[PDB]
């Protein structure tokens, strides 16, 4: 919560970190992170989408059975 | 059984042996949570905070260790548990004492 | 110059410090460089050398940094970076 | 047979100094180093490197003190940069 | 040593901004505090300038703004960004509290009870910002909400031509709503203020639920610079949305004389406030129909006591996950709703639609979330 | 190109302040000409400068 050197008490960790000069901006975007985010979405949207397919089944079944109801003329 | 399949299936689909993780790395901290995690052993308590900066240095590269990695069903050593329960039935009884 | 001439010259006596002197002198000198050679080459360097070696060996540069042990409150890579080159804060 | 192969390798001909400081003599000791050091027999590497720069961090707070280097690259031997 | 960390303002900065041990794990779901922060002051300095050329008169108001839109030099577009900078703040304000709600962040408690009051604030705030233009949409929309605040029995006819200035709409209240809306924003920026100092006295979180002080990073050069980022995507999508199409989501229907004998067909407030327009047409009651506005703005607050699992976030649990999505889908229903006009099908499913949102928020969230705690052999 | 450019621009502080700021004075110049023309060039025809040609 505070400001460092306080917060948890750790040993036994080794972080080896790189100077950015040394490396490339986007290394491999179009065929290891292409990939990545092809899994990652089609992990999530065949969870997310099938609320919005009963969105979109609301919109057109509602849609055209109020425009039967109320074009009766 | 159709309950344990639920299970294995669950476990499957929660997404945290992708991310190389166990039963007691998930658990919302209250005061009671944090005290049984004070409670704890040395190794393992050194282990939780292994896997805990793990978990956060891949969730932040967004990247899942392959399959060769992956924490299986009813291999965990779940260890938290008996702590939790300690300290549950003292504060059960320390409130209960109060109550009387 | 004061301090370094004066380290130099209490360094070079004694049995040890001398021979280990020449030792690494004729590491990869070629030769042995005498104390009146370095006395010279200290001669040699005024003010405005200190600054352009300074300007051109530590000014915006890629470190290199090893921390060991409660060393959580030294800040990340890149503090050390943008504040390594004198933006005159 | 690695280790005699080092020994065979490195610690023979071309790199090597002999020296000898204090109250003594010059070319008594040059008889007696040519006497010992008869029949040496000996006769590709020092390349240079690569200066990356880059970080690591030890978190062990177990320890009693923190421990911090920094270090650039130096210049070597050759140059009054050096100086 | 340093002036940063010695003088008595910086201080406050650096233990605000540069030094702030913040999680190296949130993605761009949590630049939109920075991102409602800088929509904020650009509201405050938009708004600023739109009031030096302003007049509040209800013959004037539709003069005046006509007077920007075509005398002044670029008075047009910064019309045009006060509005949409509106309507992207209330955007991205939703996408604050679907992060907030959704990663299990509401465990906290008085940041989340000084985000509900900055929410009735700018509600407050942008309602009376949206009269000042004097349309006629807005005519009707201030006589909607105003006898609304009239429907409690007792104290309603009197409090509401109370802040009225007589028994209709007058030039008093058009005065009254500009002085208000002239004002709030600056109580906006200092619950602001309280929210951020509450949320640096507990510290932030991650999308797993984990708490991380074992990987504090400094805001400083990270986050400042995705802010960054962020921000020239918010003021770019701002600019698009202002000039290519300033009337994508603005209404047509505001810009007429308020006539008060005039009564168009269609009337809806502002595109935002859709949902808190259909739950009122929902249920056919009166005090009943305000109750439950009041309801659901509540039970939004009473949110962290129907947290009973062991986790924090969402991101592990799948099933509760699918369900917020329910919920949120419902909630673009109910906008499309608040899209479909004033007939009988559509309040049939309106009445579906906000009865199954009280039926997730009320009841599904902690027995569902239980069914996953219960479900995982603990 | 590149060591001369960190050479005589990207040393101090102040240098690198006033070659930004000569860039941006240039980039005023081109990027108005480019735009503006640009902008008449693809609204060719029924826009008012051939009016104001004729009248
Ligand atoms: C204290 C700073 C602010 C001042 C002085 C201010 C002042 C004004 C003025 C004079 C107008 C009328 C301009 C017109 O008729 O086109 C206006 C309109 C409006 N304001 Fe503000 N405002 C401020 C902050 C805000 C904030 C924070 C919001 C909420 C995001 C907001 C929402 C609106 C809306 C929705 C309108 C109607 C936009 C339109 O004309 O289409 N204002 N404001
Ligand atoms: C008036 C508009 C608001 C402003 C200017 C604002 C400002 C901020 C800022 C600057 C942050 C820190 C940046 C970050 O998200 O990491 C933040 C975080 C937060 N805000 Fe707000 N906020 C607003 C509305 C709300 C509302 C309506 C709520 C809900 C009641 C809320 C609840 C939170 C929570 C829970 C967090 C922490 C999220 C986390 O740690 O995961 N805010 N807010």
């Amino acid at each position: 919560g505070r400001q460092f050197g306080h917060l948890t008490r750790v040993r036994h960790v080794i972080t080896y970190s790189l100077s950015p000069f040394e490396q490339r901006a986007f290394p491999h975007y179009f065929s290891k992170g292409i990939p990545n985010v092809l899994r990652r979405t089609r992990a999530c949207i065949l969870r997310v989408a099938p609320p919005f397919v009963v969105f979109y089944l609301v919109y057109t079944w509602g849609t055209q059975e109020f425009e039967k109801s109320k074009r009766k003329n | 059984k159709w309950l344990e399949g639920i299970r294995k299936w669950y476990y499957n689909a929660a997404g945290f042996n992708k991310l190389g993780l166990m039963r007691d790395d998930t658990i919302h901290e209250n005061d009671d949570v944090k005290e049984a995690i004070r409670r704890l052993p040395e190794n393992l308590y050194n282990d939780r905070v292994f896997r805990i900066k793990r978990a956060l240095d891949l969730s932040m590269r967004q990247q899942i260790l392959p399959k060769e990695q992956w924490t299986k069903y009813e291999e965990d050593k779940f260890y938290l548990e008996p702590y939790l329960k300690e300290v549950i039935r003292e504060r059960k009884e320390r409130e209960e004492w109060t109550k009387k | 110059k004061n301090l370094l001439r004066n380290a130099l010259v209490s360094h070079l006596d004694g049995t040890t410090p001398v021979c280990e002197d020449i030792g690494r002198s004729l590491l990869t000198y070629g030769r042995r460089i005498p104390l009146a050679e370095w006395e010279s080459r200290i001669a040699e360097v005024d003010a405005r050398v200190v600054r352009e070696v300074c300007s051109k060996y530590f000014y915006d540069q890629c470190p290199a940094v090893a921390g060991f042990g409660p060393i959580e409150q030294l800040p990340d890579y890149n503090r050390i970076r943008s504040g390594m080159f004198w933006l005159r804060f | 047979a690695d280790l005699t192969e080092y020994l065979s390798r490195h610690y023979k001909a071309p790199r090597m100094v002999l020296a000898a400081a204090g109250g003594l003599e010059h070319r008594q000791l040059l008889d007696l180093a040519q006497k010992h050091f008869s029949g040496l027999s000996g006769t590709p590497t020092l390349t240079p490197c690569r200066f990356t720069g880059s970080e690591i961090r030890h978190r062990e707070d177990g320890l009693p003190l923190a421990h911090v280097a920094i270090a650039v690259e130096g210049p070597g031997w050759a140059n009054p940069d050096n100086v | 040593i340093n002036i940063r960390k010695t003088h008595p303002l910086m201080k406050i900065v650096n233990n605000a901004f540069i030094d702030l041990p913040a999680p190296s794990n949130i993605s761009s779901w949590w630049n939109f505090g920075s991102l409602l922060g800088i929509c904020l002051i650009l509201q405050i300095l938009t708004g600023l300038f739109l009031a030096m050329h302003y007049t509040p008169d209800t013959t004037t108001a539709f003069s005046s703004v006509t007077h920007i839109c075509r005398d002044v030099n670029y008075g047009w577009i910064i019309r045009y960004m006060h509005a949409n900078g509106a309507s992207m703040f209330f955007i991205c304000l939703f996408m604050h509290v679907g992060r907030g709600l959704y990663y299990g962040s509401y465990t906290f408690l008085e940041t989340w009870n000084i985000g509900v009051i900055l929410l009735f604030a700018t509600m407050a705030t942008a309602f009376m910002g949206y009269v000042l233009p004097w349309g006629q949409m807005s005519f009707w929309g201030a006589t909607v909400i105003t006898n609304l605040l009239s429907a409690i029995p007792y104290i309603g006819t009197n409090l509401v031509e109370w802040i009225w200035g007589g028994f209709s709409v007058d030039k008093a209240t058009l005065t009254r709503f500009f002085a208000f809306h002239f004002i709030f924003p600056f109580i906006i920026a200092a619950l602001a203020m309280v929210h951020l100092l509450f949320l640096h006295e507990t510290g932030s979180n991650n999308p797993t639920g984990i708490p991380s002080d074992t990987d504090k990073i400094p805001f400083h050069p990270y986050y400042t610079i995705k802010d960054i980022l962020g921000a020239i995507l918010l003021i770019l999508i701002l600019m698009l949305l202002v000039l290519f199409t300033p009337d994508l989501l603005g209404d047509p229907d505001n810009y007429t004389p308020a006539n008060p004998l005039n009564t168009p067909p269609h009337i809806k407030p502002e595109w935002y406030f859709l949902f808190a327009y259909a739950i009122l047409r929902s249920i056919p009651n009166k005090l009943g129909g305000v109750l439950a506005l009041v309801l659901s703005i509540l039970v939004l607050v009473i949110m962290p006591l129907l947290h009973t699992s062991k986790q924090r976030s969402m991101m592990f649990r799948p099933i509760s996950q699918c369900m917020f999505w329910i919920l949120v889908a419902d909630l673009l229903t109910l906008t499309w709703i608040g899209g479909q006009p004033v007939e009988h099908p559509y309040i049939i499913i309106g009445q579906l639609a906000s009865i199954m949102y009280f039926l997730i928020i009320l009841v599904m969230m902690p027995v569902a979330s239980i069914i996953e705690n219960n479900l995982l052999k603990w | 190109l590149t060591a001369r450019l960190y050479s005589l621009l990207f040393r101090r502080t102040s240098t690198f302040a006033l070659t930004i700021v000569v860039g941006a004075l240039f980039f005023e110049r081109a990027f108005d000409q480019g735009a503006d023309a640009i902008y008449e060039h693809i609204n060719e025809g029924k826009l008012w400068k051939h009016i104001k040609h004729k009248y």
